[PDB]
């Protein structure tokens, strides 16, 4: 209608190539380097406090 | 007087002694003044 641009296109193998390179930004690492900071956080300050 | 000279080395000696006593009772005063100065000063440092 009117301007043609339609709302939406079947899937091309050009464009299902971008399709594929789309990802999630993968945080795993860093939740597994959080997780490990926090963890050394913890066993330092349970020998860090003055008894 | 040499007898009382060796008389007042032994009192020298004894007051040499005092002079011991009187500096361990500072040296350790001054000691455990600075040793919990800087246990608090640590402990300080340590909880910011």
């Amino acid at each position: 209608n009117d301007n043609p641009i339609p709302k939406s296109v079947p899937l091309h193998p050009k464009s299902g190539k971008y399709f594929h390179n789309l990802h999630a930004r993968d945080l795993s690492n860093i939740y597994q380097q959080c997780y490990k900071q926090i963890d050394e956080t913890i066993n330092q300050l349970v020998d860090s406090t003055s008894p | 007087h040499q007898l009382n000279e060796i008389r007042k080395k032994y009192t020298m000696r004894k007051s040499t002694i005092e002079t011991l006593r009187e500096k361990l009772d500072q040296l350790k005063r001054e000691a455990r003044k600075d040793v919990s100065q800087k246990i608090k000063d640590i402990d300080d440092q340590i909880q910011q």
